[PDB]
């Protein structure tokens, strides 16, 4: 019949990429790390543009939007229950297959419980054991205290929402429960304080939009884009919401009125947007400003 | 060093420090020292529980199946680790010791009951 | 690649092998057992208890 | 300053820039070039610059060079199977000569990528041993495990010194 | 195919034909200097089996490893004389040459 | 440890080791277990040997291995 | 002496007393070690304070008792962190003793973990190429027939009583070295009441 | 040493002077800044359209100490020693 | 029956390759000819005591 587009669909990928934008300054911000004497080249105007083009190409690789996944189902599987071994050992044994040429999501990690029951390791145990034998840079075996509520709120108070997402991505798998909660909590703080600009020109911008659309709370994001003269992205936000919610007041209203461009926001503001009056006032303010520049 | 006869054996090589045991599962010659030269390390075994109350055992199954198919023998403690992992059937000694432990505790219950009842 | 040979090492090896055949012990000597002490007079090693 | 003209040739950085890795079939490479003549200009520059790069990446290939024995420069390769490969290098720059021999007798980038991956499997991250061969020496280095007694002393219950005293 | 000789194919210069059915061949390889990082010729002497004794002192020969060493030092055999001494045939054109000048013009046979 | 040429200790000249007493029920049950456990392991061992032999043969004259050999020879010519 | 800023270490750096003494430059700027030769020893003194007694030439941390090394005192810790590279200066650089440098390293690390100190956080690639969770290692493997019926994985796991004739054969084989015959073991592990 | 120090520092060529002489942009490449090209100096006059000839092998004189250090062949117990801030 | 870990991996291999079957893998222990421990061995391959007398 009709299938709602996913996060990795090309239409969604193209729209989200345009809403992100390649800022070579931010994508290649001078990092605070060990420094080396920079090299210098004598380049013409054509060569300088070519070098700028390569920086644009390298920016896209760095701005690749991570895939969005649902929470993984907890693993509760028992291979065998040997009652003979019950009570012989007071500590459970964890066995991890450390074969190199095996994907980390296809390794057999089993736990021999003290009761004698052999069971597959849970997701939290599997991620911990993988780091023990196959360490990854930036990932700690024990969960850092940075992910506590107080520590995260401290990061939010410092407008370092990108750092939180970078820390969460390196530590937790995308389908993990902790990964979802940290990302969702980060997104809520962004919307409440209107800090959408922090995630602009970052690979994590697409996830923020995807979270907002699925909760019908793109009211805050739409307001910010209009105030920053991003109507083209603002219209795409409304169109993406209509695509993912065909059976809505705004989606049906758009079809009835054949609204396009700025008219799409007006239909959405009156029908489904909670702060419709604020959006209309914001859109009216921009429209008057644009008209003066036209003359 | 070319020993007279001998064979490869998958055994545990003790590491760590005093009172901190740690065994590395290696495939070495039978005549080699316990912590001496080995052909290929096939995993690790940490008998001391960690902060999660777990004993970490690593089994390079692809290489373990390779060396066993090349004629490498298995030490008795190694045959129990495989049995605990389910890679091998439970060693008869593990089953037999479980039965002995049950008998030992069963007799302790009878002694405890008599002390409470009689006195 | 010339190395000083060891003639005596080869000479001793052949002498030991030859004497082990000429002076080989016989079954009556190797497997004789003193039924009183249950020890073999050839080597003086006690037989296992279960075989007594 | 480093002695000789073009001192960059005697650096490991320059010698490792050679993109020509001969196949297992190639055994002996002979270079015949002319010391004079504008047509053999590429051959002289190939010997001056590219020969050290080729030998460095192919330490087991014999390279013997002959000067002023034939009217025109050429390259000859002696394969293991007995086939002799002849390459003409007259009126061709050293870069062209470098790419031609790589095309006909050099391993492609796909083969070189595969060879490097094989060496990666040799160093297993899960293995424990000296820092020369393994990333970690003991399981005590793994956070969450019982640390080394040298740094953090063990409880008296877990030490054999007090185990015997309590029992006897 | 299998041979116990380490050097399978080697190209060297004959420096002596004073032995019966054996040509003393000098082989040079480029060996890296670990400190100077410059290649210098290293010369090793190989004995080659020459059934017809057609080698002449001063020519370039191709040596093929024997499956087994026929003598204590003879491990290779004369495969092909690459450059005869004073009678070099140019591989590119096939015409005889004396140094950098063709003895027979390549245009003789078009 | 001691070598073959080291003289025997005087204190152990008269030492005799008494074999342990046998529990008839536990001995027979355990003896059967060692006859089943080694049967399963030997069957497992045979499969492991075959896999090693198959992998060597597949790398030597396997269909995929031979396909690459002919492909490289075709490219070389 | 008892510093009143122990409860709130960050208050000291904001006082007028701090401005008069140090100013806008780091505390260790005016400190110079005393040592023989032109090359200083690669390790500073172990501690400037021994048994509540201060050495003749205290380190910048030890020379001021009002400077408390705490993770909350973020401003002080930045003086010991390179502003261009983010690394912590070694002991010979600033001149602090080994004991206080170790305290600084722990405090700086503690500050970074809580997010109070800004440090470079690199962007990493995802660990797994494929995120599929359909493989049997992470999925639910179908149960074996033995597991469903509750039987042991092998028949010989459970205790089977040997035949009477076989028991008599062992008794005859081991005359004079027999233990008390053992029946089937308890089905479950007993516990002390 | 004093007179030599002031002599070399007085004769150093700035990036702006180099850009004016060559008539080309001077682009700074920083590893911390990734592949982002940074223009530090641009010629005030006309800009050349022909790129500089990319020589395959530069004919420059290399100090052996710099090369030896780069290859790790230079061991010295007196190098990279921890010293007071300057 | 296979040991619990080996059976799971073999079944997991079938699902990975797309094969769908409910058959339980089993070991062909029929080939294994278990022998009594008191079965006579090869006297030909057995050694002999050394010639040193006491
Ligand atoms: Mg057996
Ligand atoms: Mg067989
Ligand atoms: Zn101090």
């Amino acid at each position: 019949e009709t299938k709602k587009p996913t996060f990795m669909d090309e239409e969604v990928q193209s729209i989200l990429t345009k809403m992100t934008g390649l800022n070579l300054q931010k994508t290649f911000k001078p990092a605070i790390q060990e420094l080396k004497p920079p090299t210098y080249k004598l380049m013409t105007q054509a060569q300088l543009e070519e070098a700028t083009r390569q920086a644009v190409e390298a920016a896209k690789v760095r701005l690749k939007m991570p895939p969005v996944l649902e929470e993984r189902v907890p693993i509760n599987d028992v291979l065998a229950e040997d009652k003979i071994l019950e009570g012989t050992e007071t500590t459970k044994y964890v066995f991890t297959d450390i074969s190199y040429s095996i994907p980390h999501r296809e390794r057999f990690i089993v736990v021999r419980e003290p009761s004698g029951t052999l069971r597959k390791a849970s997701w939290e145990e599997r991620d911990r054991m993988i780091q023990v034998y196959f360490p990854k840079e930036g990932r700690k075996i024990l969960t850092p205290i940075i992910f506590k509520e107080e520590n995260l709120r401290t990061m939010y108070s410092q407008d370092r929402h990108v750092d939180v997402l970078n820390l969460c991505f390196a530590q937790f798998e995308p389908d993990s429960t902790e990964y979802i909660k940290v990302h969702h909590k980060t997104y809520e703080d962004i919307d409440k304080r209107g800090k959408y600009d922090l995630l602009r020109s970052t690979r994590y911008f697409g996830g923020m939009v995807w979270y907002f659309v699925n909760n019908k709370k793109i009211d805050g994001l739409l307001i910010d884009q209009i105030q920053r003269d991003l109507i083209d992205d603002a219209t795409n936000l409304v169109q993406l919401y209509h695509v993912l919610h065909p059976d809505g007041q705004s989606a049906q209203g758009a079809k009835d009125q054949a609204a396009e461009g700025i008219n799409l926001i007006k239909v959405f503001a009156k029908t489904e947007a909670q702060k419709g009056a604020y959006i209309e006032l914001t859109l009216q303010t921009y429209q008057e400003a644009l008209s003066r520049h036209s003359a | 060093k070319a020993y007279r006869g001998g064979h490869l054996t998958i055994r545990l090589a003790l590491g760590g420090c005093t009172n901190r045991p740690f065994y590395r599962i290696v495939a070495a010659h039978n005549k080699c020292p316990r912590d001496g030269r080995f052909v290929e390390q096939l995993g690790s075994y940490d008998p001391l529980p960690n902060s999660h109350g777990e004993k970490l055992v690593a089994l390079n199954l692809d290489r373990i199946r390779h060396w066993i198919g090349c004629g490498a023998h298995l030490s008795k403690p190694m045959e129990k680790l495989l049995g605990l992992a389910g890679f091998f059937p439970l060693h008869p000694m593990m089953i037999t010791n479980a039965e002995r432990l049950r008998r030992k505790r069963a007799r302790e219950v009878l002694l405890a009951s008599q002390k409470t009842d009689a006195e | 690649k010339k190395v000083r040979p060891r003639l005596i090492a080869e000479l001793a090896r052949r002498v030991r092998a030859l004497r082990e055949q000429l002076n080989r012990p016989r079954d009556s000597q190797l497997y004789a057992v003193d039924y009183e002490t249950l020890t073999r007079p050839f080597s003086g090693r006690r037989l296992p208890v279960r075989a007594w | 300053p480093m002695k000789g003209r073009f001192p960059i040739r005697r650096t490991l950085q320059y010698l490792s820039q050679g993109n020509v890795v001969f196949k297992d079939s190639v055994k002996v490479m002979t270079v015949n070039y002319n010391t004079h003549g504008e047509l053999g200009e590429g051959a002289r520059k190939f010997v001056f610059f590219n020969i050290p790069q080729i030998q460095y990446k192919n330490p087991w290939v014999q390279i013997m060079m002959f000067k002023n024995m034939t009217p025109s420069p050429f390259l000859r390769f002696y394969l293991d199977s007995g086939e002799q490969v002849l390459v003409d290098v007259e009126t061709k720059s050293n870069k062209e000569i470098m790419e031609h021999i790589r095309k006909i007798l050099g391993k492609n980038e796909e083969t070189l990528r595969e060879e490097e991956e094989e060496k990666k499997q040799l160093s297993h991250p899960a293995n424990f041993g000296p820092r020369k061969y393994c990333l970690r020496e003991c399981i005590c280095e793994v956070e969450g495990q019982v640390p080394c007694p040298s740094l953090v002393p063990l409880p008296k219950e877990m030490r054999g010194k007090y185990k015997a005293a309590l029992k006897a | 195919v299998r041979s116990s000789v380490h050097a399978r194919w080697i190209v060297g210069k004959v420096i002596g034909t004073k032995m019966q059915k054996t040509a003393k061949v000098r082989v040079t390889r480029l060996v890296l200097d670990p400190y100077l990082l410059k290649y210098f010729n290293k010369r090793k002497t190989y004995f080659a089996h020459d059934a017809l004794q057609q080698c002449t002192v001063g020519d370039i020969v191709l040596l093929r490893a024997l499956p087994v060493p026929r003598a204590k030092h003879v491990k290779h055999e004369l495969a092909e004389i690459v450059f005869k001494v004073g009678k070099v045939i140019d591989p590119v054109t096939g015409k005889p040459c004396a140094g950098t000048t063709y003895l027979e013009s390549p245009l003789s046979s078009e | 440890r001691k070598t073959r040429h080291d003289p025997l200790a005087k204190s152990k000249i008269e030492r005799v080791n008494m074999p342990p007493a046998v529990d008839p029920a536990e001995f027979f049950v355990l003896m059967e277990r060692y006859q089943h456990y080694r049967q399963t392991v030997r069957a497992l061992r045979m499969e492991f040997v075959s896999e090693v032999q198959r992998k060597v043969h597949e790398a030597r004259a396997g269909v995929l291995a031979e396909r690459k050999a002919l492909k490289d020879a075709a490219e070389h010519r | 002496p008892i510093s009143p800023y122990k409860d709130e270490p960050w208050k000291y750096l904001e006082s007028e007393e701090y401005q008069e003494r140090y100013g806008s430059r780091p505390v260790w700027a005016d400190y110079r070690r005393n040592h023989k030769g032109g090359v200083p020893p690669q390790r500073t003194r172990k501690t400037c304070i021994r048994r509540n007694k201060v050495v003749g030439n205290p380190c910048p941390i030890c020379r001021d008792h009002k400077l408390h090394v705490d993770f909350r005192n973020v401003k002080l810790l930045e003086q010991f962190v390179c502003a261009h590279t983010g690394i912590i200066f070694y002991a010979p650089y600033t001149g602090v003793c080994v004991k206080q440098h170790k305290r600084l390293t722990q405090a700086i690390q503690k500050a970074r973990d809580h997010g109070l100190l800004i440090y470079h956080i690199p962007q990493v690639e995802p660990r797994d190429l494929d995120f599929s969770t359909s493989h049997g290692a992470v999925s639910a493997t179908p149960p074996a027939p033995t597991l469903v019926s509750g039987d042991p994985w092998y028949p010989w796991y459970n205790w089977k009583q040997p035949p009477e004739r076989e028991l008599s054969r062992l008794r005859r084989l081991y005359q004079g070295h027999l233990q008390e015959e053992s029946g089937p073991p308890p089905e479950s592990m007993p516990k002390m009441p | 040493l004093t007179q030599g120090l002031f002599r070399g520092l007085s004769r150093q060529e700035t990036h702006q002077q180099l850009a004016d002489k060559k008539g080309l942009h001077v682009v700074e490449i920083r590893e911390e800044c990734g592949p982002l090209p940074i223009v530090v100096a641009s010629p005030r006059g006309p800009l050349r359209k022909d790129p500089e000839p990319e020589d395959e092998v530069p004919d420059v004189k290399l100090d052996w100490e710099d090369v030896k250090t780069a290859q790790g062949m230079k061991r010295s117990v007196w190098s990279n020693l921890k010293r007071a801030a300057t | 029956p296979y040991p619990p870990l080996l059976r799971a991996m073999i079944i997991a291999e079938r699902q990975k390759n797309g094969d769908t079957s409910t058959e339980e893998p089993m070991l062909n222990v029929q080939r294994i000819r278990m022998e009594p421990w008191d079965y006579p061995a090869k006297q030909e391959d057995k050694g002999r005591a050394k010639g040193t007398p006491v």
